[PDB]
């Protein structure tokens, strides 16, 4: 999931 | 561990969630060009899509949203991100009555609304309910408190054993926002009764920005199917979440 | 008006002597159901809960002083949502199960047999153990099903509603402070409760879309009421 | 409509 990558980004 | 959200006074609630508050983005909208179905939901998706980068950067700067796990975090902004691109909409266009201020360069009315199938009802509803933030002056300190219940609430329902003491947690944070905002509105020389009636005005709005994200879901997946308006990657994923 | 000059013992009194009885299901001892089989008990059922629900609405504190458009368009607004929360505050006593009539009480099992009914059916069981988690009075029951007669449909058309909202925000904060709560869990409470009308109106659109789905699928033959009900939010 | 009906009677 694209929003698990955005989320994951630190 | 100690969650900070727990600790932060009602003041420094409110100094955090300003400070978190996503930029105002523009659209590639030329006035030269007249609008039409495809060309303005085009110009509406690519703006939503840059939106959510911000929204789920800034989700993560919200007291007690980075204390639940990925999977939690994954989930609430899922089924929240209509509402809260939607109240962002609607807190933009207090200024601009009979107008939706969708980004600086792109200020529409319920005229060029018509401009898609479907779009004209829930188009009055957004106006409606800018009217409604309008009429109340709404604060900005009222606003970025409502926007991040928004996030923690709408998907608290739609979680087993372990995974409760999570739900605790984030209705532990709705609580401390709640008082936040009751802190906000004695400072404003409100009664007690007083700060009780805009508190509950406040909270049943988020009824029907719930309302007008359920339509304007239904809307974006008939168009999804419909081919006509191309949507990207990540808007399809958080659509697919819905149905 | 009237409903503005009532106190707030005198705003609970009049809603729970309003209150619409629980009715029951048809008595078919078949209690294992298929899909067309629970979907007529079901619209049956609300169809006959829909006419009291008019006529509760009537007796709802300033409801008669709206116009007769203003009083359908709350209506037809509203009308799923009435029924999931007055649903879901009779199947308190009964956890992991949704008490439809006091005859047909299902468990999300049985939620199986109707395509798509299984995600509303959890969502009805949480808001459920959400009331029982918080003690949900049926003073504050009662307040809450007449906020969502009146304010799911307002912004959809006003001052006279939101009055009468306030009056009924007043009520509820009297019934916690009657119980002895303080000032800080008032307006905390509030907010749990109001919160909760958010999924309450989810619930509703979800349900809204998959009785539609029920129409054109012709799984169930529906009621002319019924049928005019679900138009409205098309 | 028969809404208008119930809401009369
Ligand atoms: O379902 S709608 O009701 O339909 C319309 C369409 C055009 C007009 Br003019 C009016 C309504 C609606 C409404 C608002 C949005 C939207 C877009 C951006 C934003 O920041 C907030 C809301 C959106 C939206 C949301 C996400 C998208 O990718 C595209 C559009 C949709
Ligand atoms: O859209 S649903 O989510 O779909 C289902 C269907 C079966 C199961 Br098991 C679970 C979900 C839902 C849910 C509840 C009702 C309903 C019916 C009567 C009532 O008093 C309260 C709710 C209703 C309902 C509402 C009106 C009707 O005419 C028939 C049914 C629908």
């Amino acid at each position: 999931k694209i929003l698990h990558r955005l989320l994951q980004d630190s | 561990k100690n969650s900070l959200a727990l600790s932060l006074t009602a003041d420094q609630m409110v100094s955090a969630l300003l400070d978190a508050e996503p930029p105002i983005l523009y659209s590639e909208y030329d006035p030269t060009r007249p609008f039409s179905e495809a060309s303005m939901m085009g110009l509406l998706t690519n703006l939503a899509d840059r939106e959510l980068v911000h929204m789920i950067n800034w989700a993560k700067r919200v007291p007690g949203f980075v204390d639940l796990t990925l999977h939690d975090q994954v989930h609430l902004l899922e089924c929240a991100w209509l509402e809260i691109l939607m109240i962002g909409l609607v807190w933009r266009s207090m200024e601009h009555p009979g107008k939706l201020l969708f980004a600086p360069n792109l200020l529409l009315d319920r005229n060029q609304g018509k401009c898609v199938e479907g779009m004209v009802e829930i188009f009055d509803m957004l106006l409606a309910t800018s009217s409604r933030f309008r009429m109340m002056n709404l604060q900005g300190e009222e606003f970025v408190c409502l926007k991040s219940i928004i996030l923690l609430n709408s998907g608290v329902y739609t979680f087993t054993l372990k995974s409760l003491e999570e739900k605790d947690h984030i209705h532990r944070v709705l609580d401390k926002i709640t008082d936040t905002l009751i802190h906000l509105m004695a400072k404003a020389g409100l009664t007690l009764q007083q700060q009780h009636q805009r508190l509950a005005q406040l909270l049943l709005i988020l009824s029907h920005i719930r309302h007008m994200s359920n339509k304007g879901m239904e809307h974006l997946y008939s168009m999804k199917c419909k081919n006509v308006v191309p949507l990207s990657d990540l808007l399809l994923e958080m659509l697919d979440a819905h149905r």
